[PDB]
RNA sequence: AUCGAGAGGAG
DNA sequence: CTCCTCTCCATC
């Protein structure tokens, strides 16, 4: 269920960085390393916020009314 | 009478291979007043020793055997839990017998 | 359910102030001061610059259980001089040097670039 | 669920120990603890 | 309130035995050869090796709460580098003739052997030992 | 609970301050107690923490599977590169004191699974309350308000400390107690209860 | 067209299967210290090979990571408690009326996967977060 | 086997003796061979030591027993606990076991007996023979809900 | 993502649970205990599938 | 000039990396606790959910929006609602703010944290701004919404400290080494063989000497200078939350100073 | 039937049984306002006002100790000795 | 059986476990929702009235409080509804059931029940948060862990009956205990790994450490300990505070198998007077020894000041170890290289001894053994060479473990683990067993399909080569998971009995108790035996002591 | 009231 | 023919 705002262990605000971490992985073809990187997640509770969050909310929209 | 010098018998000769005098002189050096001390606290401690009519002793062994029979899980024997099944059973069929000649 | 509010943590209660001070039996010239709602951020504290001072015999530092704040520090003293300066003064050599610690890094902060 | 799906229980030698004939057909480790250990398995 | 004890020894071994901070140091005294002393000696805030001489002193003065320092103003029998503080165990006869006392510096243990110290190295719980040069 | 069978109970619940941390400021999610890792075997639980910080940092998956060419020293190679010490170990300091650790320690993520049987659908007390009809004893669960049973088994233990008072509330006042008459020639309970 | 054929556990009693079908059937012809110790290729006629050895293992315990270094029992535990481990248990659970239903505010996939965790769709709905965990004593609560 | 033994000169020393270790139990015949000790020869079959030497044997093989079971496991048990277990069995004239038919039928309360296994039965015979129960054992209290015949209510209070 | 094999009645889902027994039409030998007569015994449970 | 002196070789907007000499460990730590827990901010408190068809339930959101970034810059003139004498709010205490989302459109239309609207009296100070340090310029994704789902709400931030909870912190990760070789000897190293290839020297090693075999231990040194850095999450800017804490601690410092007096 | 002050065994220890209903059975009377025969010297709890009357020798109670052939022993708590 | 002789009951609860290092031994840490439901009946007596009509006044919800004021002809108050609850003046004789309070007596057990032991009194210390707290080191004799077990916690309701908690079955009272003539609770985990750790000689406290330590224990006597250092800087030793928990004419003789009033291996125990002279702290000093200062300290001083012991212990210890600290990793399962290579060639070697068997064995040269077939004489030499494999590597790997291996140090400590545990996780698991036997041929003569049939190597009769960190392989992992299970199997089942047998052992013993005559009787006045246990002594007042009347030298007796 | 599954701790 | 417990389902 969406990207969490900051993370449990650390604090940094990881929310505005989803949408972000989406294209510099497919825009400009970049390895997830590189990526988490870019986006300034250099701690590694920091990193893995985000490198394993699955976004379950685009699936839930699926459905309809 | 008999008994209470029976039920005593194993503890003195303990008592009295200690407190027995060349060592109660050489190798531990009392004082009359401290080896008067020694006597005096150990009637009173054996004292406290003894069990209080009262103490329910039926559970009280039992527990203490069916305790430890639960602590067992796993040379060519019955041992361990199946074992006591055999032995409080008066284990007619017994799996291992065997004797042990000398 | 039965879990203790969250403010519990440095709000204080009714009839509970924030210093309780009492004679410590065991020692001369002892004393054991209850601190409510505060720790180790202040405790630790204290207790070490406590120490520097020369006229301290002894000053420690406990929190009984991690589940209130509430440390208690006692300190005994040299002849004469009462405990009751002793956290004073030490309290006091504290502001000054963070007062310090503050300034001295406005300056610095206002070096930088970027 | 997934598991759910796919159990397999016996009713009533030593059936709960771990067959070599189950070698890829049962799972080894998944079964559950006291009660019914071993007689049930999964695929 | 006095002193116990005196003799500059010979250390003979220093052993490693599995700890970085506290060593056993095994000594012989020259002056009288009826004297060998295994003491554990904290390498790290004093070092001692190779066939090293250093002197060593008991004494048992100079008990109800420890004070700090201050004694940048005081008298310490400081004059030596190394002191520690100890209470003694068993006083054994090796036999004879000869004699020796047990030391738990905190611990730390000391063995030392000989015969005119008896009525000189005493019973109690006072025992310092001080080490030096 | 872990993955590997390393099922624990919060027991203290503790604020960022108070934990310790790594020099890059890292606080723990989880302090479980390495009294827990050698009388069980359990070494993957170990191993998969140390593949996980260097997925972590390398931003990858990280290849558990069963039967493979992944190797401690493979893995460890892989996070010496990286920054850290080649084993997991990541110097911590004390929470309270902010004093080194004299004794490094073992960080990692690590996959952990929160199970059921949580306290609070468990905690149940009851003084008094509602007895079933047949027996006036009362009733079974925590779902009823019910009560506990004091079986067999854990009177043997009342009547071996011979608490012979206390046995005797538990088997009379709270539960049942009943005051029945009875005959002082035929000896049943035929007498008839016209009190008043 | 007969690359994989069905065996039961009859017909299994008369075949020589290989558990690895390359470095089990090559020739003989540097060893690594760190590599686990596999016996040898012996045995020489092979009727059919494994696919991979991996699913010998369960729905459940394909989720473990490097059950082969795990004390067997413990698989096990992990085996019954990853039924009773929170999380993501349907897309429709907004719409669905259980007696009972939990899931997870954030779970994550884990950082370690099998490749049986694959499909098992596990890393799509996932039950448990990626905790970092120090294991030291610490205040021994 | 070895065996810790006296030497003339005082201290015990350690000599080694053979043992045989069988696989079969008779022991009406085997001591009664010439070669061997037969102040020693032992069973693990305390039915078969009963039946031979004599009930107080038995409560002795019998303890060694129960003894070298919970000894093979390293707990060590006090003596005076198995030393009443194994009294209970033995005291009553053979080998009263610990079940049913041992100690659940041997002319105690009925009350009692009753609580234990074959709980109607006990009751019908109890009735059909105008059993009268003593109420001096524990659970003939708990089913009374009284204030039972134990340490605390051993002794009675008065003024 | 549901996979589903189970049935609904009355609304709950409810699985059936592979059963498991010995098969039928083997034919198969029992060496049996000392104190029986009966000494191997070949059983067959014998059912048209 | 008098103290406790401070060096800082990179500074920028979200991280404050400086060295701290002359210092006891007992403070450079309930610095950086003060720091981590105890300078107050301000962040969302109360929510007030008017209609909700997304499919993040209620109490999901009202989560969220507590950890989201708000200005907590002139935080230092704004009460404590507890303290304040109006019931629940008053713009002394408590800034609100307004969501309103409606799916308007096909494509998945998202709420992020910048169309979180301010309806109370600013009173002129610097409060309750959504942060954004996004490039788009949209900073936290909130929750997203289908076609024809809205979610409409009322924010109610208040002055908080993470003491009360973790969202109210403004200090994220601090960082804290001393003594990079460990020449004050308070860990011992784990090793297999070496110890020193084993382990690897800190960026903290450049700015202190090496020990030299030759050298016996130093015994009686102490920590000096440690080798902090700050970062910020940035309700609060970096500066003030190392000054925030100073002051902070202060305080406290002070009321249990005052309080002997008081008594 | 009785057995006279005279040819009594029966330990003239106190079993730690019969002391703790004693001091049950007194706790039980002070908890119910029945006068308190020693001074209080400042403690308020029925039970540790017991051990106070037990420390010095003031409850005017009787043991009866039966033994199993239906026989009985009397002894105040003044007679015996309080030892554990 | 199952209404009579063990009733559903009122005045109960029962919730999850966990660990409290700071709580005193005999205290039950209660969640304050629990205090807050279980009443005991107070009466109105004027040395209460006082703090009991406050607590009319608090509210059945406010903890400190009550529900419920019972009067003279006998009827209930109900104090949550009713319009004078804020009200109610209190006349004596009149009952007032309370909230349970701080500092009360309750019968607190786990299950199974098999002691009297899992079963006994506590002091009650109402708390936040919905777990029953104990401490660490009742944890042996109920059988604890705080991984989820839940306990029943039972209120007394009668004066008497609280007596007979507090009197009986006070935990303290229960340190020594009648089974093993020795006492079942001791020094445990964290505690127990750090008083080694603290203890050892290498190990230096110092100042600002031993001024808070010295607080740490509460029974302290506000004298800092003259230093064992004094010079060039001042420093305490790990021993030398701990000391200060001991307290005095506690006295220890220990000895080890080097150990020589010296100790020059830091072996034995020595302990003159509440403070300690040489030898480390562990299990056979700390835990729950036969010589241990617990059973000592329990005998000499008293139960009170033995149960205040465990805390101070504790307390400390656990102080020391929260900022010095320790941890495991795989590092610490990891062996050396050349010991590595020497671990495979000592399995290698004892590949080719049981090949070098099976070749001897199909040649018809393996002489049968007495009373045993041939193919027995074979199983039994090849388990014999497989099993010497394996502690002979897992000796290798113990040996490679250096002193700062924390697996090592909680095996010395005897904290947890064992030498089974280092050779398995860091050498080889070894054979697995089914029914005592190698793995069986549940394939016709072979063992998985893999397998040629007629084969009896290691290999395919379930020996696991390969150590835990290595990793199992397939075959490996199948027969380590036909052993596995095995366990599972009894640990459902080698119970199922064992609950059996206890109900059994139980009701045929149960009414047999002492008597007053020291005889030992039952229900039926049929002597069992004539005095208690042989000698008329109850067991927890007994110990282990040398008769050196008996054994040395006729002459050695003499002199 | 009655049946029946699935779990929890001792592995 | 192991204690104790939790929770859900279907019924004359
Ligand atoms: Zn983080
Ligand atoms: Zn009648
Ligand atoms: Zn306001």
């Amino acid at each position: 269920m969406i990207v969490p705002v900051r993370c449990f262990s650390c604090g940094k605000v990881v929310g505005d960085k989803w949408e972000s971490y989406l294209n510099l992985l497919q825009e400009d073809e970049l390895d997830e390393g590189t990526a988490l990187s870019r986006l300034g997640l250099k701690r590694y509770c920091c990193r893995r916020m985000i490198l394993t969050h699955v976004d379950l909310i685009e699936k839930f929209l699926r459905y309809n009314p | 009478q008999n008994a209470q010098r029976d039920a005593v018998t194993l503890f003195c000769c303990l008592l009295r291979s200690r407190l027995a005098t060349r060592r109660v002189l050489q190798e531990y050096r009392l004082t009359k007043q401290a080896f008067d001390w020694v006597l005096s606290n150990i009637e009173a401690q054996f004292l406290r020793s003894v069990v209080h009519p009262g103490e329910m002793v039926g559970v009280l062994a039992a527990q203490s055997i069916g305790e430890p029979a639960t602590q067992m899980t796993l040379k060519k024997v019955t041992s361990g839990v199946p074992r006591l099944k055999e032995i409080l059973n008066v284990a007619k069929n017994m799996k291992t017998p065997s004797l042990t000649v000398y | 359910m039965n879990a203790p509010d969250r403010f519990e943590l440095f709000l204080l209660g009714e009839g509970e102030s924030k210093l309780k001070i009492d004679p410590d039996t065991k020692a001369p010239n002892a004393v054991v001061i209850t601190f409510e709602k505060e720790d180790h951020t202040l405790g630790n504290l204290i207790r070490a610059e406590l120490l520097n001072d020369r006229k301290v015999l002894f000053a420690a530092y406990k929190v009984e259980h991690p589940f209130f704040a509430r440390f208690k520090l006692r300190i005994q003293t040299t002849e004469g001089y009462d405990p009751k300066d002793a956290l004073k003064n030490a309290c006091n050599s504290i502001i000054n040097k963070l007062g310090a610690l503050k300034t001295n890094f406005e300056t610095e902060w206002n070096l930088q670039t970027l | 669920t997934l598991s759910h799906l796919r159990r397999t229980n016996t009713p009533i030698a030593k059936p709960r120990q771990l067959h070599n004939t189950h070698w890829g057909l049962v799972c080894p480790a998944e079964t559950p603890e006291g009660q019914a250990c071993g007689l049930v398995k999964n695929l | 309130s006095n002193t116990l004890f005196d003799d500059i020894f010979q250390v003979s071994e220093v052993d490693p035995g599995r700890y970085n901070k506290v060593c056993r140091i095994e000594a012989a005294s020259t002056t009288q050869d009826q004297c060998k002393l295994t003491l554990d000696i904290n390498v790290e805030l004093f070092p001692v090796a190779a066939q090293d001489s250093l002197t060593v002193t008991i004494a048992s003065s100079l008990t109800r709460s420890w004070r700090p320092p201050q004694a940048g103003d005081r008298s310490l029998a400081d004059d030596y580098d190394y002191v520690m503080y100890g209470t003694a165990y068993k006083f054994e006869e090796v036999s004879k003739d000869l004699i020796a006392v047990y030391y738990s510096f905190g611990g730390l243990l000391m063995r030392l052997e000989g015969n005119y110290r008896n009525l000189n190295n005493l019973k109690q719980e006072n025992a310092y030992l001080l080490i030096r040069r | 609970a872990s993955r590997h069978g390393q099922k624990g109970t919060i027991g203290i619940t503790y604020r960022r301050e108070d934990m310790p941390f790594t020099a890059e400021g890292i606080v723990p999610d989880l302090i479980i107690n390495p009294h827990a890792i050698p009388s069980r075997m359990t070494v993957a639980h170990l191993i998969e923490c140390l593949l996980s910080k260097v997925a972590a940092l390398s931003g990858n998956e990280g290849d558990a599977s069963p039967f493979t060419d992944i190797t401690v020293e493979g893995i460890s190679k892989l996070l010496r590169e990286h920054g850290y010490q080649s084993r997991g170990f990541e110097v911590m300091y004390n929470g309270h004191t902010g004093k080194k650790l004299m004794a490094q320690i073992f960080f990692g993520p690590t996959y952990y699974q929160r199970l059921r049987h949580m306290v609070d659908d468990k905690i149940h007390a009851r003084a008094r309350g509602p007895m079933q009809v047949l027996t006036r004893q009362p009733v079974e669960g925590r779902s009823r308000d019910g009560g506990l049973r004091f079986g067999e088994m854990e009177r043997d233990c009342m009547i071996a400390h011979g608490a012979a008072s206390f046995l005797k509330e538990r088997l009379m006042e709270a539960s049942d107690a009943f005051r029945v008459h009875i005959c002082g020639i035929c000896g049943l309970m035929t007498v008839i209860a016209k009190l008043n | 067209e007969g690359l994989v054929e069905y065996i039961d556990a009859e017909e299994e009693e008369s075949i020589l299967i290989a558990m690895q079908p390359e470095d089990l059937e090559p020739a003989e012809a540097d060893v690594d210290p760190a590599k686990r110790i596999r016996v040898s290729h012996h045995a020489t006629t092979f009727t059919h090979c494994e696919i991979h050895p991996s699913m010998i293992l369960g729905v459940a315990a394909s989720i473990i990571p490097f059950p082969d270094h795990n004390q067997s029992p413990r698989n096990t535990y992990q085996s019954a408690m990853g039924k009773q481990a929170m999380g993501v248990f349907l897309t429709n659970y907004n719409v669905r009326m259980d007696t009972m239903a939990n899931i997870l505010y954030y779970p994550q996939k884990p950082l370690g996967t099998t490749r049986a965790m694959e499909y098992l769709k596990f890393r799509e709905l996932p039950a448990g977060q990626n905790a970092i965990v120090a294991i030291a004593c610490y205040s021994g609560y | 086997y070895d065996r810790k033994v006296p030497s003339p000169t005082g201290e015990y020393v350690k000599e080694p003796e053979w043992v045989l270790e069988t696989d079969g139990v008779n022991l009406s015949e085997v001591m009664t061979v010439p070669g061997i000790d037969p102040t020693r020869i032992y069973t693990n079959s305390f039915i078969d030591i009963m039946e031979v030497l004599g009930i107080e044997a038995g409560r002795a093989a019998l303890y060694k027993e129960v003894y070298n079971v919970i000894a093979s496991d390293g707990s060590y048990v006090n003596y005076r606990h198995m030393a009443l277990l194994v009294d209970v069995m033995t005291t009553q004239g053979g080998l009263t076991s610990v079940t049913r038919h041992g100690f659940n039928r041997s002319n105690t309360g009925a009350l009692m007996r009753c609580s234990f296994e074959e709980t109607v039965e006990i009751l019908f015979e109890a009735g059909a023979s105008a059993e009268l129960d003593d109420c001096r054992g524990v659970s003939e209290n708990v089913i009374l809900g009284q204030m039972a015949p134990i340490g605390t209510g051993a002794f009675d209070v008065m003024i | 993502f549901d996979m589903g094999g189970y049935f609904i009645i009355n609304g709950s889902e409810k699985v059936l649970i592979a059963q498991e027994r010995s098969a039928g039409n083997i034919v198969q030998v029992f060496k049996k205990a000392a104190p029986s007569p009966i000494s191997h015994v070949a059983e067959i449970r014998s059912a048209l599938e | 000039e008098e103290g406790p002196q401070v060096k800082i070789r990179e500074a920028s907007k979200d991280n404050v990396d400086f060295i701290l000499s002359n210092v006891d460990l007992a403070m450079a730590n309930s610095l950086r606790r003060v720091m981590i827990a105890e300078i107050p901010t301000l962040a969302i408190d109360s929510v007030e959910v008017e209609t909700n068809t997304t499919v993040l339930a209620d109490e999901f959101i009202a989560h969220r929006l507590g950890l989201i970034p708000l200005q907590s810059m002139d935080i230092e003139q704004l009460e404590y609602s507890r303290d304040c004498f109006c019931e629940d709010h008053c713009d002394k205490c408590s800034v609100v703010l307004t969501l309103q989302a409606f799916g308007e459109s096909e494509s998945t239309t998202n709420v992020y944290s910048k169309d979180l609207v301010i309806v109370s009296n600013l009173m002129g100070r610097n409060i309750g701004h959504p942060i954004i340090q996004d490039k788009e310029g949209n900073g936290v994704l909130i929750c997203k919404l289908r076609k024809g789902q809205e979610l409409k709400l009322t924010c109610v931030a208040k002055k908080g400290i993470a003491k009360e909870h973790a969202k109210w912190g403004p200090a994220a990760a601090i960082e804290f080494e001393y003594d990079p070789w460990n020449k004050l000897k308070h860990t011992d190293y784990w090793y297999e063989q070496d110890s020193a290839k084993e382990w690897p020297q800190s960026k903290n090693c450049e700015y202190e000497d090496p020990p030299n075999e030759g050298d016996p231990f130093d015994y009686k040194a102490q920590a000096d200078t440690f080798y902090m850095n700050v970062e910020s999450v940035g309700s609060i800017p970096v500066d003030q939350v190392v000054v925030r804490g100073i002051d902070t601690l202060q305080k406290k410092v002070a009321s249990i100073l005052l309080a002997l007096t008081q008594m | 039937k009785a057995i006279p002050k005279d040819q009594r065994a029966t330990t003239p220890y106190m079993t730690k049984y019969e002391r703790a209903r004693i001091l049950g059975t007194r706790a039980l009377q002070i908890s119910m306002n029945a006068p308190v025969f020693v001074d209080l010297e400042g403690e308020t709890d029925p039970l540790r006002i017991a051990m106070k009357e037990l420390a010095e020798k003031k409850i005017p109670l009787v043991i009866r100790r039966y033994l199993p052939d239906g026989s009985f022993e009397d002894w105040s708590v003044e007679e015996l000795i309080v030892d554990l | 059986r199952g209404n009579l002789m063990g009733k559903r009951v009122d005045f109960s609860a029962r919730t999850v476990i966990s660990g409290d290092p700071n709580l005193e031994l005999d205290q039950v840490g209660v969640p304050k929702s629990i205090a807050k439901t279980l009443t005991y009946p107070e009466v109105v007596t004027p040395y209460n009235i006082d703090r009991l009509t406050q607590l009319v006044r608090n509210g059945p919800n406010e903890h400190p409080g009550a529900k419920y004021v019972i009067r003279d002809s006998g009827d209930r108050i109900d104090l949550r509804y009713s319009k004078r609850a804020g009200d109610i003046q209190l006349q004596y004789g009149w009952k007032v059931e309370r909230h349970i309070m701080d500092n009360d007596p309750v019968l607190f057990n786990r299950q199974p029940s098999l002691h009297k032991m899992s079963m006994m009194a506590h002091r009650v210390k109402v708390i936040p948060y919905s777990t029953f707290r104990l401490n660490l080191s009742v944890t042996s004799p109920y059988n604890a862990d705080f991984d989820g077990d839940e306990m029943n916690l039972h209120v007394p309701q009668s004066e008497e009956t609280r007596a007979e908690l507090s009197q009986l079955c006070a935990v303290p009272l229960q340190i020594v205990s009648p089974q093993s003539n020795k006492p079942c609770m001791g020094i445990v985990q964290d505690t127990l790994c750090g008083i080694r750790k603290l203890t050892l000689r290498d190990t230096f406290i110092e100042l600002d450490q031993v001024l808070n330590m010295l607080y740490w224990v509460p029974d302290w006597d506000g004298v800092i300990p003259t230093p064992a250092i004094i010079k060039p800087k001042p420093l305490w030793s790990g021993k030398q505070i701990l000391s200060v928990a001991i307290p005095n004419g506690i006295h220890l003789q220990r000895f080890d198998e080097g150990t020589t009033l010296l100790s020059p291996k830091d072996n034995g125990m020595l302990i003159i007077d509440g403070q300690i002279i040489f030898g480390v702290v562990e299990k056979k000093t700390v835990g729950s020894s036969n010589g241990g200062l617990i059973h000592v300290v329990t005998r000499e001083k008293g139960p009170q000041v033995c149960a205040k012991l465990f805390g101070n212990i504790q307390k400390v210890v656990n102080f020391w170890l929260l900022h010095n600290g320790f941890s495991t990793g795989i590092g610490d399962t990891i062996a050396d290289g050349p010991t590595m290579r020497e671990i495979t060639e000592t399995i290698a070697e004892a590949k080719k001894k049981v090949l070098d068997v099976t070749k001897e064995a199909q040649a018809n040269l393996l002489t049968a053994k007495h009373g045993m077939t041939l193919r027995e004489s074979f199983e039994d030499n090849v388990v014999r060479f497989l099993n010497e494999a394996r502690d002979k590597a897992g000796r290798l790997a113990e040996v490679n473990l250096k002193d700062l291996n924390n697996v090592k140090q909680m095996v010395m400590a005897g904290s947890k683990g064992s030498f089974i545990n280092i050779a398995q996780m860091s050498a080889c698991v070894g054979q697995q067993s089914v029914e005592g036997k190698r793995i069986a041929f549940g394939f016709v003569d072979r063992t998985l399909p893999h397998f040629s049939k007629d084969d009896y190597s290691p290999e395919s009769k379930g020996f696991v080569e390969n150590s835990y960190l290595r990793g199992l392989t397939p075959q490996e992992f199948f027969f380590h998971a036909m052993g596995g299970r095995e366990g599972l199997i009894d640990t459902a089942v080698k119970t199922a009995e064992t609950g059996y047998i206890q109900r059994r052992l139980v009701k045929a013993l149960e009414d047999i108790m002492v008597h007053y005559d020291n005889t030992t009787r039952n229900s039926l006045g049929n002597v069992i035996q004539f005095i208690y246990g042989e000698d008329g002594m109850d067991a927890a007042h007994i110990e282990k002591q040398s008769l050196d009347t008996i054994g040395g030298s006729d002459a050695a007796f003499e002199k």
